[PDB]
């Protein structure tokens, strides 16, 4: 007789109805650690303000990016701010550090800002031309700007310009400054004197010049410096500070490694040879009241 | 740089 | 005379019920775990086998073809 | 008699036996994702400098590449992110919804999917951008919000397990907001998909057929019933337990959130309540099959 057969085959079933039972239970608790999406470790700060300085007066202790509305500017955008602990608050516009981005862009591009805007200020970029307007004559208050620089051997050097302004686009947004502040940099906007031509500093100089891209030629030049040098800047025929240049591996390069024959590459010639390329480069502004 |  | 078959055939219509109901499982507890790829740091893998299931569904279906 | 075979139905205790074994595999196989998850997933979503009311404005903009932008539809609205494509039919697109690899739950209720859930986006390769799309759904707020702003269209793509693919083309999408429970509207359709939202499934005829029309359904979650299904009834709603949220009449011919099922080809004994509650595009894949690619996009239409 099949006495414990039918037996044994109904504690099994029972058994596992209920360890089914249990698994289910076990389910629904995996589900619920399964409803939030990826941490996202870039954030945005609460607080907002007419520039960085003025998000740094509000409270504002740590870099990173916040959201700004100059008073005549219609929308509010996002910006990095570089806060260090003395209180001031820098304005950032421009950045270089691996040539990751492409800044070989049109006219469009370069007046809306292009690249990408990180909390650890660990990416390139150029914020736009219409903000850079917006935010240094959003007021009487004078506006100073600060070019940093880095070799390929670690060291840095500075550049200072007091009352640093960009004009609107009526006016190709050309860029403006009353006087080189010093830095061991050297003042390449001044222009400079590269050989025999009685007119090489005259013709590299930028206070002054409009911007211009490959699409949108207001230079001093006959042909287009901006399609030839392939960037966005104040060109003058052509220069002799150009940080929105094509970014070299290593820094050295020569007149074989461009295309048209010319040094396109990031030079601040008053403090590298021309054919020389920067390994960082920033641009920012801060209330010329804040360093005096 | 500098154009002729 | 007998006192097995009566609860045997019902038995197996249980085991039956048990089988569908172990392959929904088999089948939500796949997709639960493949939701957790987007959640958690590293999802499991792993590969569902229905053919088992419906060999075992094919051949129960066999009995209750008897009695 | 005698016992012929009433000794030969041992074949129950092998199918227990293995059933019994089935139970332990799954219960280490949740155990172990349990562990997994004590820590989640990141991404490093560095923000693009473009930005605009949505993605039309933003690749006019000079915003030429495919990834996560962040937006402000209006003055009023605090700019959120979302996935932007700008490569498909002249770009321009608004990611609402996307499906491509089951890795986020969609049977969520209805908070979840008022405020939006899943992975806008995700890192590439090699890269301090993310420009790959991930599984998500923008939210009924938004989603609103964005069609109201004036004429927009819609474009839903999919594909299926073997790699063939089609899409549905909606010249005119609109969806109302909460109080008037994200009512949806949809015209001017074209494309090699079947015209599901519009006509229900094509499988069918009578009332049988336009009872699975979305067009001018409400938006209905397993926690809050605004289905086509009248009735009394509590254990009769379109939106099952861990279904996904639609616009569900009675029930439907196409659901996009519906349950990631792999390999495309499912059955009655495989849904959770014996319905077919997987991705579904019954115009084109029949009723029983899950796609393995489904997306929405928004756009302006222009006027
Ligand atoms: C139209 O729907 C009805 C019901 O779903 C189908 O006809 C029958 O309806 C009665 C319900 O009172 C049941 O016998 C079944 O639901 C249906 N029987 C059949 C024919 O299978 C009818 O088939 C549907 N028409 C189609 C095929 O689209
Ligand atoms: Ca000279
Ligand atoms: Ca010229
Ligand atoms: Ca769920
Ligand atoms: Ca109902």
């Amino acid at each position: 007789t099949h006495d414990s057969s039918i037996r044994y085959l109904q504690e099994i079933y029972n058994s596992n109805n209920q360890k089914i039972v249990n698994l289910k239970e076990k389910v629904a608790q995996l589900e619920a650690q399964c409803q939030e999406p990826c941490k996202d470790t870039v954030q945005i700060h609460d607080i907002t303000g007419k520039d960085c300085q003025d998000i740094a007066n509000k409270g504002a202790k740590q870099s990173g990016l916040y959201f700004i509305k100059p008073l005549k500017a219609n929308q509010q955008f996002l910006v990095y701010c570089e806060i260090d602990g003395s209180g001031n608050g820098w304005t950032v516009f421009q950045k270089r550090l691996d040539g990751s981005v492409d800044f070989k862009k049109n006219w469009i591009q370069y007046k809306e800002g292009f690249g990408h805007l990180s909390p650890t200020g660990t990416t390139e970029f150029w914020l736009g031309n219409e903000k850079i307007h917006l935010i240094s004559t959003q007021s009487a208050i004078p506006y100073a700007l600060r070019v940093e620089l880095e070799d390929w051997n670690g060291r840095t050097s500075t550049a200072d310009y007091a009352m640093f302004k960009v004009g609107p686009e009526a006016d190709k947004y050309r860029l403006t400054y009353a006087y080189f502040a010093g830095g061991d940099a050297g003042d390449a906007f001044d222009g400079f004197d590269f050989g025999d031509d009685p007119s090489d500093k005259f013709f590299t100089s930028h206070n002054g010049m409009q911007f211009s891209t490959w699409d949108n030629d207001n230079d001093k030049f006959e042909g287009n410096c901006a399609e030839q040098d392939g960037s966005g800047w104040w060109m003058n025929k052509c220069h002799a500070g150009h940080l929105n240049g094509v970014y070299y591996q290593g820094g050295t390069y020569s007149k074989a490694s461009t295309p048209n024959g010319y040094d396109n590459g990031i030079i601040w010639a008053t403090w590298k040879t021309r054919w020389y390329s920067m390994k960082k480069t920033t641009m920012k502004i801060i209330p010329f009241n804040r360093l005096t | 740089g500098p154009r002729p | 005379v007998i006192e097995k078959v009566q609860h045997i055939q019902l038995l197996q219509k249980n085991v039956r019920a048990q089988l569908v109901d172990m392959k929904r499982l088999e089948v939500d507890i796949d997709i639960k775990i493949r939701s957790c790829r987007g959640s958690c740091s590293r999802a499991l893998a792993r590969e569902v086998d229905l053919k088992d299931y419906e060999d075992q569904q094919k051949q129960l279906e066999q009995v209750i073809a008897k009695d | 008699v005698n016992s012929n075979i009433p000794t030969n139905l041992r074949v129950l205790r092998s199918i227990l036996e293995n059933l019994r074994s089935k139970i332990q595999k799954l219960e280490s196989d949740v155990s172990a994702q349990m562990e997994y998850c004590r820590t989640p997933c990141t991404v490093s979503c560095n923000i693009p400098v473009v930005s605009g009311k949505e993605c039309e404005e933003i690749i006019r903009k000079g915003g030429e590449t495919s990834e996560m932008y962040l937006i402000q539809p209006d003055s009023s609205v605090k700019p959120y992110r979302v996935y932007c494509d700008m490569n498909t039919e002249n770009g321009g697109w608004t990611v609402i919804q996307n499906r491509q690899d089951g890795s986020v739950d969609f049977g969520r209720k209805w908070d979840p999917y008022k405020q939006g859930f899943g992975n806008v986006a995700t890192n590439t390769d090699g890269k301090n951008y993310c420009g790959l799309p991930g599984e998500y759904w923008l939210g009924n707020d938004k989603i609103s919000q964005l069609t109201r702003m004036g004429p927009t269209e819609l474009l839903i793509e999919m594909e299926d397990w073997k790699g063939d693919k089609v899409k549905a083309h909606y010249g005119g999408f609109t969806v109302q907001n909460e109080a008037n429970k994200y009512q949806i509207s949809v015209n001017k359709y074209r494309g090699t998909a079947g015209n599901a939202l519009m006509d229900g499934a094509s499988q069918l005829m009578g009332e049988n057929r336009t009872m699975t029309i979305h067009n001018g359904m409400f938006f209905s979650t397993y926690d809050r019933d605004n289905d086509g299904w009248l009735t009394s009834d509590p254990r009769k709603q379109c939106s099952k337990e861990d279904g996904g949220g639609w616009w569900y009449n009675r029930c439907h011919a196409a659901n996009p959130n519906g349950r990631y099922y792999w390999g495309g080809q499912y059955t009655w004994d495989m849904a959770k309540h014996g319905t077919d509650d997987g991705v579904v595009w019954m115009n084109w894949k029949g009723s029983w099959y899950s796609m393995r690619k489904m997306s929405m996009k928004i756009r302006p239409f222009f006027p």
